[PDB]
């Protein structure tokens, strides 16, 4: 409204300079957000490849239990996953015996630990009380019975 | 930083609006991200245990791996080696406008979390995470790692005490390879060094003139009178703002890099530590039998039990 | 942050700092009149290649012949200003007195040599004070001629600042000491032509250059000012001999030097001063600062606040309450408590507690809040354990904790009309 | 890039602090990190 040619434009260029550094800052910070957001986006694609197209067996990766399934749902600008985890919750108490020392030889089981030395009854899994009749395939010919910690006889 | 203080210069900042607010927004969010880093990296287990201090398991001693509670601090000895190894080139009170604010997560509590994970990883079940622990005696645990490295348990029990020495001397060779030793610590050094470089650079930028008659406040306000004042003051403020803003930009980039590595950090505190990270050339450079945490200034050092098979047969097929 | 409903947590807000109270002025008891009215009203004002030099030492420089006079031909301060002139106490400002013709005033600056100011009296390019000029055509410039005073106009080239040769060299362009009237052999003497009816660009301007030797000691020459008394351990104002500022004073711990005044400890920030009446005093200028950041529980429960300060010892802070020194000057505001450790500082409005919840709002260094309390921290779910060997649990029940997870796969797709 | 031959442009560039130093340092470490990357991606091989 009071513009001359020169000095008015110098004030204008002050505004241009400020607005331009500010906008260029906005650009740059947007691009920072873009880099962060795309690392996460690659993570999102990665999880939707692993968690959604299957069961990602690497542990506490999709879900904070042990990731049984997962389910995506859309969102504005982003995405939200539903992690079908696996959180076990109960307890036993039994003893262990890493071999089955039956005839003087040792038997390391199925590797997949804890032979069920709950009175040396059976052999169980990792995560449930899951007994197994001790037979020819619950273990193998594993040296002889010398560095065992437990002895389990009457293998018939 | 800009505008130590006199009178004029706060109004001269507010000529540029909310810029102080933007900077502090940025650096605050940065700080919050570092807190997050310390959490999601570190606060990974609610169920904290007692340091059990049996310190011998079959044959397998965690000497100085754990803290030892008859010491004054409950730090592990290796942490303290790391503390004394890393150089650092009442109240912390500058007037450069700057502050190395203390963390949330206090260094003892840092050590307590790390050492608790050391304990509950050395103890307390390969199943570790979903659940709490299932009373697993550490020979069954790394026997389970043999099952997850593709071999039997014969390799454990028939090499048991051998394995002990094969590990334990190794630990002490760790105590060799860490005590008087050299720059296999380099990345945290780089972090603190770049912090000092950017930061001391920023200080020298306050010493940097931006073409004005002086390079310091209020010595200008020894000999100015009028608009000339705000001429050189605005030159100062825009130059100091560009410097400070480039600083904020780069700090943010450092945050990006540092948090990619922190994603890795929580990732290896998850996949390497809590179970066997069955992926290959990931944890150490072997097959990843185990790995342990270690607290550190501004960072963390992981302790990778690889498994390196090296002899030769030759047999026909 | 522009909301009525605001949620819970330490939210940032503005600064806080402590207003100074005292006005410490520490000048020596030097009390004298300058030779100002001696130099600017002398009976003797020489030529320019024979320029007079005067040191001004141990005075009280009034600058009061300066502001109330319309006599001055060019009353002009170049790298300095006329009004903030007695704001600092000086060490040996330097008058450079000479008689020019009426056009050398433009020819005196950092730069602007021409022939006269480059063959008679050479100027610097860093330190400036003020130039003062006047005419004396009514006494010196006699209309019959005043050919008494001269200048020189023949030399091999330019000069370095503040440097003078009286030597009448009978110049020849490759050395060659001549007797004029030989060829290319003249003398540099040249009269002034000063008439009473002489031109405006021909007027005898008695002109003084002022160099300001700016504080190369504990200085000498103050202005008409009032030295005051010292305070320790309290944020006060300053104006030392060549220094100003705002800070907290305590005595030094130096191996301080006799020529010495300043300390600039990390870089260029003076951080220790020698008083002009023999004291050695550190100047920790950070009075106190940091930014306030309000604890609030969320306004679906409360309006009970607590103001978290940062770079504070909670000792000048209760003072800043009860001497009213906080720049966020609060109206309805008391001293209920002062929890202070974890060196981030002052927490007006919570209490030391050992009952450690899950650490709602993380405060400063390890301290956290609840309800309102501010305890330190629960480390987590503590457990006493004894991992014996054979005793082993295996779970027989579970859950499926489907959780959220939130991954932002785009930002807003934006664009800018940079033309608008 | 900024003035190749000059008297004054070098002087005013000195008057703007350690900019050039940071820039050299930053792009140099960028170079160094790509060489690091070149080791990091490729050079995994014990025995060629």
């Amino acid at each position: 409204s009071r513009l001359d040619k020169v000095e008015a434009e110098v004030q204008i260029d002050r505004l241009i300079t400020g607005r331009l550094q500010s906008l260029q800052t906005y650009v740059t910070q947007q691009l920072i957000r873009a880099a962060e957001i795309r690392a996460s986006a690659n993570l999102a694609a990665t999880k939707m490849s692993e968690c959604v197209l299957g069961q990602s067996k690497r542990v506490d990766f999709c879900g904070k239990g042990y990731h049984l399934m997962s389910f995506p749902q859309a969102a504005p600008h982003g995405v939200v996953f539903l992690h079908v985890t696996y959180v076990p919750s109960q307890e036993r108490n039994f003893t262990t015996a890493p071999a089955i020392c039956h005839e003087g030889k040792a038997y390391f089981p199925r590797e997949g630990v804890f032979v069920f030395n709950g009175t040396s009854w059976f052999i169980t899994q990792r995560n449930f009380f899951s007994p197994q009749i001790i037979t020819t395939d619950n273990t193998f010919v594993s040296g002889n019975c010398d560095v065992v910690i437990g002895i389990i006889n009457n293998t018939v | 930083y800009i505008c130590g203080d006199s009178t004029e210069c706060a109004n001269l900042l507010l000529q540029y609006g909310s810029f102080c607010t933007q900077l502090n927004r940025a650096l605050s969010g940065i700080a919050a991200e570092q807190d997050r880093n310390t959490r999601e990296v570190f606060a990974q287990v609610k169920q904290m245990y007692k340091t059990p201090t049996l310190k011998y398991f079959g044959g397998f001693n965690f000497s100085q791996i754990l803290p030892d509670p008859l010491k004054p601090t409950k730090r592990s000895f290796i942490e303290d080696l790391l503390f004394n190894k890393v150089t650092l080139a009442i109240c912390a009170q500058k007037f450069n406008g700057l502050t190395v604010l203390p963390p949330l997560l206090t260094d003892d509590m840092i050590a307590a979390y790390t050492a608790a994970l050391v304990s509950g990883t050395a103890t307390a079940g390969w199943t570790f995470g979903a659940g709490a622990a299932l009373q697993i005696p550490f020979a069954m645990q790394m026997a389970y790692r043999f099952n997850g490295i593709g071999v039997t348990q014969n390799v454990l029990y028939e090499n048991q005490k051998q394995i002990a020495n094969q590990f334990n001397k190794a630990i002490s060779q760790i105590q060799e390879s860490l005590t008087t030793t050299s720059t296999a610590l380099g990345k945290l050094q780089d972090v603190v060094n770049q912090n000092a470089q950017a930061l001391n650079t920023l200080v020298k930028q306050l010493s940097s003139n931006f073409g004005a008659i002086s390079s310091v406040l209020n010595d200008i306000l020894s000999r100015l009178d009028k608009v000339e004042a705000e001429v050189q003051i605005d030159r100062l403020i825009t130059g100091r703002l560009q410097s400070l803003q480039t600083y904020v930009t780069q700090q943010l980039i450092r945050a990006a890099e540092i948090r990619a590595s922190a994603n890795l950090a929580a990732t290896k505190m998850s996949e390497c530590v809590l179970g066997q990270s069955k992926r290959v050339d990931f944890c150490g450079k072997g097959y990843h039998l185990m790995s342990f945490p270690q607290a550190a200034p501004h960072g963390v050092v992981f302790l990778h039990v690889t498994y390196v098979p090296s002899q030769e047969r030759n047999f026909t097929t | 942050v522009k909301s009525f409903e605001i949620d819970k947590g330490i939210y940032q807000t503005s600064n806080f700092r402590v207003v100074p109270s005292g006005d410490v002025v520490r000048f020596p008891n030097i009390t004298n009149l300058c030779p100002f009215g001696e130099v600017f009203n002398a009976t003797k004002f020489p030529s320019v290649y024979a320029w007079e030099r005067k040191k001004i030492s141990n005075c009280v420089a009034d600058y009061s012949v300066l502001y109330n006079s319309t006599f001055f031909s060019t009353f002009k301060c170049y790298g300095v200003s006329a009004t903030k002139l007695n704001d600092l106490c000086f060490s040996n400002v330097y008058a450079d007195s000479f008689v020019v013709k009426g056009d050398d005033v433009r020819q005196i600056a950092p730069g602007q040599t021409g022939v006269i100011a480059d063959y008679n009296y050479k100027l610097p390019d860093d330190f400036m004070g003020c130039v003062l000029a006047w005419n004396t055509r009514n006494i010196d410039a006699t209309s019959t001629g005043n050919y008494n005073y001269k200048y020189r106009y023949l030399r091999h080239g330019k000069l370095r600042p503040f440097e003078r040769d009286i030597s009448n060299v009978p110049f020849s362009p490759d050395g060659k000491p001549c007797t004029p009237p030989a060829l290319n052999c003249y003398w540099p003497l040249n009269d002034y032509g000063f008439y009473t009816t002489t031109g405006i660009g021909y007027q005898p301007y008695r002109v003084v250059v002022l160099s300001f030797e700016l504080l190369n000691a504990p200085a000498t020459v103050c202005g008409p000012k009032l030295s005051t008394d010292l305070i320790k351990n309290q944020c006060v104002n300053f104006n030392f001999n060549g220094l100003t500022g705002t800070g907290v004073l305590t005595p030094s711990s130096k191996r301080f030097q006799p020529f010495q005044q300043f300390g600039r400890d990390v870089s260029d920030f003076t951080d220790s001063v020698r008083d002009p009446k023999t004291s050695e005093i550190l100047d920790i200028s950070p009075c106190s600062f940091g930014g306030v950041s309000v604890i609030t529980p969320g306004t679906n429960a409360s309006s009970e606040v607590a103001v978290l300060y940062q770079d504070v010892n909670c000792t000048d802070v209760s003072t800043a309450i009860h001497a009213d020194q906080l720049t966020p000057a609060w109206r309805i505001y008391s001293t209920g408590n002062n929890v202070f450790q974890t060196q981030a500082g002052c927490l007006i409005g919570a209490e030391h507690v050992d009952t450690s919840y899950e650490c709602d709002i993380p405060i400063g260094a390890g301290i956290c809040a609840s309800y309102i309390v501010a305890y330190t921290m629960s480390l987590g779910a503590d457990s006493s354990i004894a991992y014996s060997n054979n005793t082993i649990a295996i779970p027989t029940n579970f859950s499926i904790s489907i959780t959220t997870e939130v991954m932002p796969v785009s930002m807003a797709k934006t664009s800018v009309d940079c033309n608008m």
